[PDB]
């Protein structure tokens, strides 16, 4: 739909902000902070029970 | 004839080698030394949760 | 009953060595022996353990 699907992520690292997320249906790219926080990030996704 | 049991070879790693002087003797050296002094000693970031 | 068998050029006397057992067996004769006498040659022999 419009808004989608959101998913949390979480990450710990030293680092400021390197990451890149890839997988099938949809790609999604964000930026983190250093130490450990929480994240929302939306994807596509085309089935009821995503598994 | 001088009496002396010949030349000396040796074989190292299924190798024959002729050298020019054989002999066991001393020699200064160094030796490796570590010191990591508690490299990753306690430090974590998680969280509890109840469901 | 000697059993050192070492004549002062065994690597034996190392702090890397370890335990072992100071051998000895037999030997032939001939050119391809090494020697020219028809007379069995001594061959020591010493084995350790490493790590
Ligand atoms: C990481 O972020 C902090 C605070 O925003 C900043 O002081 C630091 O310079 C940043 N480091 C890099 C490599 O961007």
């Amino acid at each position: 739909c419009m808004t989608g699907a959101k998913v949390s992520i979480k990450l710990h690292s030293s680092k400021n902000s390197t990451a890149h997320v890839r997988c099938k249906g949809d790609e999604t790219a964000f930026s983190v902070l250093e130490g450990v926080h929480s994240y929302t990030v939306s994807l596509s996704f085309d089935h009821a029970v995503v598994d | 004839l001088v009496h002396k049991p010949g030349e000396v070879v040796v074989s190292y790693g299924g190798m024959r080698v002729r050298p020019k002087c054989y002999g066991f003797s001393r020699m200064m050296a160094t030796l490796e030394v570590n010191p990591p002094e508690q490299r990753t000693g306690q430090c974590t970031g998680c969280h509890l949760e109840c469901i | 009953s000697t059993s050192n068998s070492f004549s002062d050029d065994w690597a034996g006397k190392m702090d890397r060595a370890g335990l072992g057992f100071s051998g000895c067996s037999d030997g032939c004769g001939g050119a391809a022996c090494g020697c020219f006498n028809a007379a069995p040659s001594c061959i020591f022999w010493r084995k350790w353990v490493e790590n």
